[PDB]
């Protein structure tokens, strides 16, 4: 797909362009749910070695949601970047290219024909 | 209270009691024993009733919708005018079913009130059920049941294309 994008300045994880991008806030819902998924995995790194499930070990758990929002927070600003940048082509290339996408005419419906087919 | 002229109703002819036997009959006693007994306590509470709710009054009001333009008027695959579109015509829809509604207690009306010689006194209310009748099914009938407002305009676009090949075809 966007490979030969990714051809002159490979093995970026954030290029020069990502920076132009509002970065996602610290409140967001999928930051939220990563954490949570690290508040399950502490959860369940406790249960499988017989501790206390919800005392042993506070910073284990705390540990665990800091390192998860960390990467989530770093994966979410690639995501974004790459959603940015398919649009950005999509448009660049409707723009340069106007024989191909030809506007339509929106006729309204009383001119257009539709056929009716009774329920009896 | 309601409205005299969208729910008519023909004057009232009784008839003045004149008997002939002079048995007493016990109708007009036990009218006389309702009056006294039933009629002015009920009507004491409802004057009561009456009179706390004068001290307090307030409205409802009747909602009024404006016109917006119909699905004639709207683009092809435009959802912010045929949304308009469609909600004006389903609140036409169930306007029309009402009126329908209206015209039947009509004729149930007539019916029953005209006793043993309904079938003369009340052509008037017959031929007007007979005409909304006509109008509904020409105008909502064979939709389905995912009706729309398209299906109906195109049902109406099916049914001037017949009468113009008919008109046509008798000139
Ligand atoms: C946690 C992840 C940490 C990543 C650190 C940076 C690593 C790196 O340099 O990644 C570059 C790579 C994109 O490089 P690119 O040249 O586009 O690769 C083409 C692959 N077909 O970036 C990526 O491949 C990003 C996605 C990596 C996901 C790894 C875990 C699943």
């Amino acid at each position: 797909m966007m490979t030969g994008r990714q051809a002159r300045a490979p093995l970026q994880f954030l290029p020069d362009e990502a920076r132009s991008l509002p970065p996602p806030k610290l409140t967001d819902p999928r930051l939220a749910y990563i954490g949570f998924l690290g508040y399950c995995s502490g959860l369940i790194d406790n249960a499988i070695r017989r501790r206390p499930v919800l005392s042993a070990g506070l910073h284990r758990q705390f540990l665990y949601i800091t390192s998860f929002v960390f990467v989530g927070y770093y994966l979410l600003k690639r995501q974004d970047y790459m959603y940015a940048v398919r649009d950005h082509d999509m448009f660049s290339y409707i723009k340069s290219h106007p024989e191909d996408f030809p506007e339509k005419d929106k006729k309204t419906y009383r001119e257009v024909f539709e056929e009716f087919h009774p329920v009896r | 209270s309601w409205d005299k002229d969208v729910y008519p109703e023909p004057p009232r002819r009784t008839p003045a009691p004149s008997p002939q036997t002079s048995l007493p009959n016990p109708i007009t006693y036990l009218t006389k024993a309702f009056d006294l007994l039933v009629d002015r306590p009920v009507t004491l509470v409802r004057e009561f009733i009456e009179r706390q709710h004068a001290k307090n009054k307030y409205y409802y009001y009747h909602r009024e919708f404006r016109r917006v333009p119909d699905i004639t008027e709207c683009h092809e695959k435009d959802v912010l005018c045929m949304f308009e579109a469609e909600m004006q015509w389903k609140r036409d829809y169930k306007v029309d079913q009402e009126i329908v509604n209206i015209i039947q207690e009509r004729l149930k009306a007539c019916q029953q009130r005209e006793g043993e010689s309904h079938r003369q006194n009340c052509a008037k209310e017959l031929q007007q059920f007979t005409q909304v009748v006509k109008a509904y099914q020409d105008r909502y009938h064979d939709l389905g049941a995912h009706y729309s407002a398209r299906k109906c305009l195109a049902k109406q676009k099916q049914r001037m294309l017949a009468e113009r090949k008919a008109t046509k075809e008798a000139a």
